[PDB]
């Protein structure tokens, strides 16, 4: 499930008359055009932060596993975060981060490299030569894992108390016990073939890291959502080079082309023709926020009710009788294992 | 009403040269000036304004007495100590009640402070004035408003200022506006009870974009940041050859219309001066270009078609026109980038007994295509007779162009020379004469490569441009890497600094202090643009050595990193909030606390059931 | 705004041009107004989805909070639902959710199962805990302990395959009459 | 004419409206009036 | 409840230019207007 997109702050003066003087004048007889912009991409900016705090900012206290693991046979390493690695991830969450590929980190400052760019400027260079920014996530994809194995840790080691109130420990074998009894059969099945089940259980897990190693693309959604947020980004950069029936694309060749009583004919022509190509991008964006705000609602429900306890309403928290759910951070979203 | 306004302003914690008097300096005037006295009855009557302040430009005056004022504008000569000696052409006199006014309690300790504003925005001289009984002792701060008093249309140019004294047997504070956006707080009455400027602070930058004069506590992103570059480099071709338009101008023989000769002009370097010397000019109408602005363009190529005509027929030749010149012997095409040039030559083509060597075309099958020509000698169709000669419904296609020396002008060889540009994206072969300067790397610079101007920081690179190579582009065509038209080297285009500037404050009734946060740009290119001075911010936020942090989401100015975790109060960006604590106040920016460190107990067999209960009533809206 | 007009005022304009000329300004102004107000419609459209679904969510809320119970976790406020009180707010609802919150907790002692003789008994609705030296039987979400009684438990193994299974006696109400 | 709907030219500011006395506070050089949003709200009489 | 809308692919081609060259032409000089049209219009149908 998406969870968030990335955070653009776009600027109207620059984006339309980049360091133009005579430009911004004309653009100030539009009126308060783009104050509407920038408060309409800073509410959607607003909005994301708050979808991650959401679907992930559930529990209070950060809890951690046992310093042992033998959760009564079910082996929880593939979900645990791994000591070992400097980013303490989960190997299932680490594919997930090295199967999605963002466009534009925004956290990397890069600027001062578009001279050292060498070659042909890629898509960010480009579109930081036209006032076109993406901010970075107030919440880093390092403490989001923290989170993730806070949520983890509380429904392995406490069941579902640790979502209502106190965090109670119990042993995994009757927190077993008792989803089994909350679905209609007897905890005595479970004791009866707990070691079966426990196989049952890791096979189970195992076979989906593969399933995920081998397939093209499962997370197609997240790369979807990056994909449109990028390809929204570039058709409104590609937007710049567009003579909107101008003399020319380039505001610094019609500005010295041109004296300035008859230059503004074609400024104007090139700002009511930028203005409407960044009022698509923003309307877009408000729509495409309003999705994934609606798909983040989606998964804080779903976290809340198949993650901090035994959900009731079928074919909710995955396909049969669900008994318990795990999630995992993937880059711009949550990933539910039930 | 908490109404915007941009016009000249005095700057807020500004400089205001304070004078005293015991010769007489003549202060610079420009964008306005502030002015303001602090006396005990009079001793300053007026003003004097204008150039030179000579008998050879006009010049003002508005010298106050016991009941009037004297404003005028005039010419006067000098005094050098009656205040002038000439009032030679000089009118517009005026009068009107006083602009001093003073009020005593019985006693001169009520020494009124009086406060003036000039300026000379399109003529219309505005005077704004307001008389403050205080204390004008040590010119307090207590907002002051101002109220004009007249309005009145000099007209003149003023550069210089100086003022009057009087006779006896400490004042003078002066100040000079600038163009600053203001945010007025409004009074029910209608009066100003408060004024916030919008390029002093970053909390004024931020009280004037939520339009409010109390900023409720959170992170506020206002505008961006930019640095302007340093240097201009200007790097046209190796060639100093002068173009060709003297023999283009300095010929014999301009063709007539009917066969329009068409020169080219490539290789070689257009001062337009000498386009300016061979021709007392009667048409210079420019279209793609303005002819000021042709001494800093590059060409690819360059075609002068010269062809003499008459004198209607001047106004005749333009981008959509009409007319047996315009259709049958030169069509320019629409979308023309060039200039015309057309000059009176009664002298070339012009005799006694007369001379009728030129000749044009009013008789063509179709309309002349742009740019085509059309030379030959078929006779005009009429009727249906292919008929192969002259006379009745038999006509030659070209008649003449007899040209005496005495005809009206309407009627006269006007030598009419064209030029037609191709700016597009080509190598340049023809540039204006602006010199080559030097090349300066790694620094942001506005260059002119080749007629392709923009701004940005240039460096070396390891491009393979294959030899025909120019330009650079990237996959959103936006031009990357130009050719050194001096080096043949590859040089790559950065932007200027481009980010945004984000101000982070508490609550204004709890501390005017704030926090700067500059967008994903390296604090090291925010701090060494402002030790050069180059940063669009004109705000400059104090840099303490304890208050820089470079984040993952730019970098923080103006508050420090705490090591210790809380709970977030002010969202920054990437894991980092900022908030309002006690040392004894400042602003700490630190990593959010997801919450208490807490570890559970979980065991083979150990159980935590509760032995008792709580009932909490939650709210959700 | 003047939108690249002579004149903001559609009065001033007309009275100030002749109506062949005007035009041209006052389209200039009609183009700037209708993308004005296409702006304002577009964007009130996507509050009033977003207000939608709230609305939506609202009703939601009352319809399982309010009328009846919520087995769902986190929905009817934080901790265990047991009631939720509605309040009309300007333009909106608000709910005081009444939900019952576990307290003070005891580390006691728990088996899966309790072996009498020979066969497993397992509690038909609570946990098997301990004092520490004496077991007991209890609910989940509050300290009740009982008798282990033959009630309390249900009975069906063979003290065998149970991973945990705790040595107690449990009672009989039949053997004593 | 005052409290009816007239169209008024004030000193070549054309509008329609209703007009009637007010208690504002105009200072003497003040003429026009205008509110939040910059629409002419009060105009000084030239003749009154 | 509903479930899916009807489905459309307006091409901007020629609904704005009918067989025009001279509209194609000139309408070619708005960048990629209607590529994003198009693209919506699919999204939207994929998505019913
Ligand atoms: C829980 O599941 C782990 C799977 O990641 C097991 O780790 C394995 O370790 C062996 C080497 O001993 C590897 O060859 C294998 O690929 C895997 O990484 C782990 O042993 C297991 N533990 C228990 C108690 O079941
Ligand atoms: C706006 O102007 C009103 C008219 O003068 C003021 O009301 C007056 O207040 C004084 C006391 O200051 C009274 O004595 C007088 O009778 C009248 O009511 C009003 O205060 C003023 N508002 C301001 C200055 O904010
Ligand atoms: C247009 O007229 C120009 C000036 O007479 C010509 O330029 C010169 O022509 C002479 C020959 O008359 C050359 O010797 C000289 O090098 C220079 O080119 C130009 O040729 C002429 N063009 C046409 C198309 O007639
Ligand atoms: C369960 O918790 C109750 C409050 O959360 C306790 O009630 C308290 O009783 C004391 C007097 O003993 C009061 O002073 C206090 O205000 C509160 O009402 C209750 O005793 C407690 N029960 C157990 C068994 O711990
Ligand atoms: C186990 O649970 C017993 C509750 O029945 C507690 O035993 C009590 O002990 C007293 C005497 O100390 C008896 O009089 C009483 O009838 C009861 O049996 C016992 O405290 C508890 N064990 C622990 C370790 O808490
Ligand atoms: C619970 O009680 C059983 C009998 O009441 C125990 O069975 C015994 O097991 C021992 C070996 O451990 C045998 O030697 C003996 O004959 C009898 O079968 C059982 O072990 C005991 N379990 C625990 C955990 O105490
Ligand atoms: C005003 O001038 C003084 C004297 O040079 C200087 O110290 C002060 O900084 C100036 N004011 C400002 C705001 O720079
Ligand atoms: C002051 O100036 C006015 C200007 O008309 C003049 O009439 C008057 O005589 C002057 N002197 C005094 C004392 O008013
Ligand atoms: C006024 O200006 C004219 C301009 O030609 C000049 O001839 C004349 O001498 C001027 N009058 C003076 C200086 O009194
Ligand atoms: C005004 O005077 C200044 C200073 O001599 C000069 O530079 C400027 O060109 C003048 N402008 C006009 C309009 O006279
Ligand atoms: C033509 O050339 C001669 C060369 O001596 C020069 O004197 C004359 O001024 C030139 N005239 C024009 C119109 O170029
Ligand atoms: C530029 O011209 C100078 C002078 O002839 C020459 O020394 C230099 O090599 C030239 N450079 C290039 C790149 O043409
Ligand atoms: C940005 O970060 C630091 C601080 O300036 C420095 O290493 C350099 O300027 C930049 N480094 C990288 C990797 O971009
Ligand atoms: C305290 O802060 C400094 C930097 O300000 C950091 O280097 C150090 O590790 C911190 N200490 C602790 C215990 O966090
Ligand atoms: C739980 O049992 C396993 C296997 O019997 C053992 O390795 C582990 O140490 C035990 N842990 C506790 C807390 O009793
Ligand atoms: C149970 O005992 C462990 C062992 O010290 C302790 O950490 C935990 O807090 C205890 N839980 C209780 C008393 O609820
Ligand atoms: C208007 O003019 C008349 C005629 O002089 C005069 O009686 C009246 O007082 C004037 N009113 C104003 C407001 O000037």
């Amino acid at each position: 499930l998406p969870v968030s997109m990335t955070k653009t702050s776009v600027d109207c003066t620059m984006y339309i008359c980049g360091d133009s003087t005579e430009c911004s004048n004309l653009l100030l007889q539009y009126g308060s055009f783009c104050t509407q912009l920038k408060r309409a991409l800073t509410g959607i900016a607003v909005e994301q932060d708050k979808n991650t705090q959401e679907v992930f900012a559930q529990v209070k206290q950060i809890y951690k596993t046992p310093p042992i693991k033998y959760f009564g046979g079910f082996n929880f390493s593939q979900i645990l975060p791994d000591p070992s690695k400097p980013s303490k991830r989960s190997p299932i969450e680490d594919l997930l981060f090295n199967k999605v590929t963002l466009a534009d980190a925004g956290f990397i400052k890069q600027y001062g490299d578009c001279l050292g760019d060498i070659a042909a400027r890629d898509l960010i260079c480009a579109q930081k030569f036209n006032g076109l920014t993406v901010l970075p996530p107030l919440l880093t994809d390092e403490m989001i894992a923290q989170y993730t194995s806070a949520l983890l840790a509380g429904t392995i080691t406490s069941g579902w108390t640790f979502g209502a109130g106190p965090a109670l420990q119990i042993p995994f074998p009757m927190q077993m016990a008792y989803r089994f009894n909350g679905i209609g059969v007897t905890q005595n099945v479970l004791y009866e073939n707990q070691k079966l089940i426990a196989n049952q259980f890791n096979s189970a897990i195992g076979k989906i890291q593969d399933s995920l190693f081998s397939t093209p693309s499962a997370l197609g959604k997240l790369q979807d959502v990056v994909n449109h947020n990028a390809q929204a980004l570039n058709t409104l950069v590609k937007q710049l080079s567009s003579k909107f029936g101008a003399i020319s694309s380039v505001l610094n060749d019609i500005l010295s082309r041109l004296d300035p009583p008859e230059a503004e004919v074609q400024i104007d022509r090139l700002i009511t023709g930028r203005l409407q190509s960044l009022q698509t991008y923003v309307t877009q964006q408000l729509i495409r926020a309003a999705e994934i705000r609606a798909s983040a609602n989606l998964a804080a429900t779903k976290m809340s009710e198949c993650v901090l306890g035994q959900s009731k309403r079928v074919d909710f928290c995955g396909k049969g009788y669900h008994l318990m759910s795990f999630p995992q951070s993937a880059p711009h979203g949550v990933v539910f294992l039930h | 009403v908490l109404h915007l306004t941009q016009d000249l302003f005095l700057p807020f914690f500004s400089n205001v040269t304070w004078f005293h008097a015991i010769d007489n300096p003549v202060l610079p005037f420009n964008d306005g000036v502030y002015f303001a006295s602090t006396e005990k009855s009079n001793i300053i009557r007026g003003w004097i304004f204008g150039t030179t302040l000579d008998s050879k430009t006009q010049s003002l005056l508005i010298v106050n007495n016991a009941t009037n004022v004297f404003i005028k504008v005039c010419e006067f000569q000098f005094c050098n100590d009656g205040v002038y000696s000439s009032a030679n052409n000089c009118t517009f006199e005026y009068v009107s009640q006083p602009f001093l006014m003073d009020l005593e309690g019985k006693q001169g300790n009520f020494k009124n402070l009086r406060e003036f504003v000039f300026k000379n925005i399109d003529g219309y001289f505005k005077i704004y004035s307001k008389h403050t009984p205080i204390i004008g002792r040590d010119f307090p701060q207590g907002f002051s408003a101002l109220e004009p008093l007249v309005d009145l249309p000099i007209g003149i140019n003023i550069t210089r200022f100086q003022t009057l004294l009087a006779l006896n047997r400490a004042d003078y504070y002066v100040g000079y506006l600038q163009p600053r956006t203001f945010l007025l707080k409004y009074n029910e009455n209608g009066t100003i009870t408060d004024a916030v400027d919008c390029a002093l602070d970053p909390l004024s930058e931020t009280k004037c974009t939520l339009k409010s004069f109390t900023v409720e506590k959170g992170i506020y992103q206002t505008s961006n940041f930019r640095v302007q570059p340093t240097e201009s480099i200007v790097r046209f071709p190796n060639v100093t050859n002068l173009c060709p338009f003297h023999e283009v101008f300095n010929a014999t023989r301009f063709a007539s219309v009917y066969a329009w000769n068409r020169t080219r002009i490539s290789n070689c370097v257009a001062d337009y001066s000498v386009l300016y010397n061979f021709a007392p000019f009667f048409a210079f109408k420019c279209y793609g270009v303005s002819p000021t602005k042709l001494n800093d363009l590059c060409f690819t190529n360059v075609y002068a078609d010269s062809f003499v005509i008459k004198g209607n027929e001047v106004s005749q030749i333009a981008p959509g026109q009409t007319g047996n010149i315009a259709d049958y012997n030169y069509k320019l095409p629409d979308d023309f980038t060039g200039c015309v040039i057309a000059w009176n030559s009664n002298k070339l083509d012009s005799k006694h007994s007369g001379n009728y060597d030129y000749w044009y075309r009013l008789f063509r099958k179709s309309k002349l295509k742009p740019f085509e020509r059309d030379i030959s000698t078929e006779i005009y169709q009429a009727g249906n007779k292919p008929c192969k000669g002259k006379g009745p419904n038999c006509y030659f296609p070209l008649q003449s162009y007899g040209f005496r020396p005495t005809y009206g002008v309407g009627h006269q060889p006007y030598r009419v020379v064209v030029l037609s540009f191709e700016l597009l994206h080509a190598p340049a072969t023809v540039c204006g004469p602006k010199k080559s300067t030097n090349l300066v790397k790694n620094k942001c610079v506005n260059f002119n490569f080749n007629g392709l101007t923009g701004t940005g920081v240039l460096t070396k690179s390891n491009k393979k441009f294959l030899p025909f190579q120019q330009f650079g582009r990237d996959i959103v065509d936006t031009t990357d890497a130009v050719r050194d038209p001096q080096t043949l080297e590859i040089l790559d285009i950065t932007p200027c600094s481009f980010g945004g500037v984000s101000v982070i404050t508490p609550g204004t009734n709890t501390s005017n202090q704030v926090a700067v946060l500059y967008q994903g740009v390296n604090c090291t290119e925010v701090s060494v643009a402002i030790h050069a001075d180059q940063l669009t911010p004109t705000w400059r936020v104090y840099s303490t050595g304890s208050n820089v942090f470079q984040t993952r989401a730019g970098c923080l100015i103006g508050a420090e990193y705490v090591n210790n975790s809380y709970e977030c109060d002010i969202p920054i960006g990437a894991g980092i909030c900022a908030s309002y604590q006690t040392q004894s106040q400042s602003i700490i920016a630190y990593t959010m606390s997801l919450g208490a460190e807490n570890s559970v107990a979980y065991s083979n067999n150990s159980i935590a059931i509760p032995t008792n209960f709580t009932i909490s009533v939650t709210t959700e809206i | 705004s003047k939108f690249g007009a002579i004149s903001s005022v559609l009065n001033d304009i007309l009275s100030r041009l002749d109506p062949p000329e005007a035009e041209v300004q006052i389209d200039r102004l009609i183009t700037g107004r209708l993308q004005s107000l296409q702006t304002y419609v577009t964007q009130q459209l996507i509050r009033a989805a977003e207000i939608r679904a709230s609305a939506n969510l609202a009703a939601t809320k009352m319809s399982e909070c309010v009328l009846g119970q919520s087995k769902r976790v986190d929905f009817c406020g934080k901790g265990y639902h047991l009631m939720s009180f509605p309040q009309s707010a300007p333009h909106g609802v608000v709910f005081l959710h009444v939900t019952y919150v576990p307290a003070q907790e005891k580390n006691f002692t728990t088996a899966p199962a309790i072996c009498h003789d020979g066969k497993a008994h397992f509690p038909r609705e609570g946990v098997f805990v301990s004092n520490g030296t004496h077991w007991f039987v209890t609910q989940r979400n509050f300290y009740e302990p009982q008798i282990i009684t033959t009630d309390n438990t249900f009975v069906s193994g063979n003290c065998d395959v149970v991973i945990g299974i705790v040595n107690n006696t449990v009672y009989d109400p039949l053997q004593l009459e």
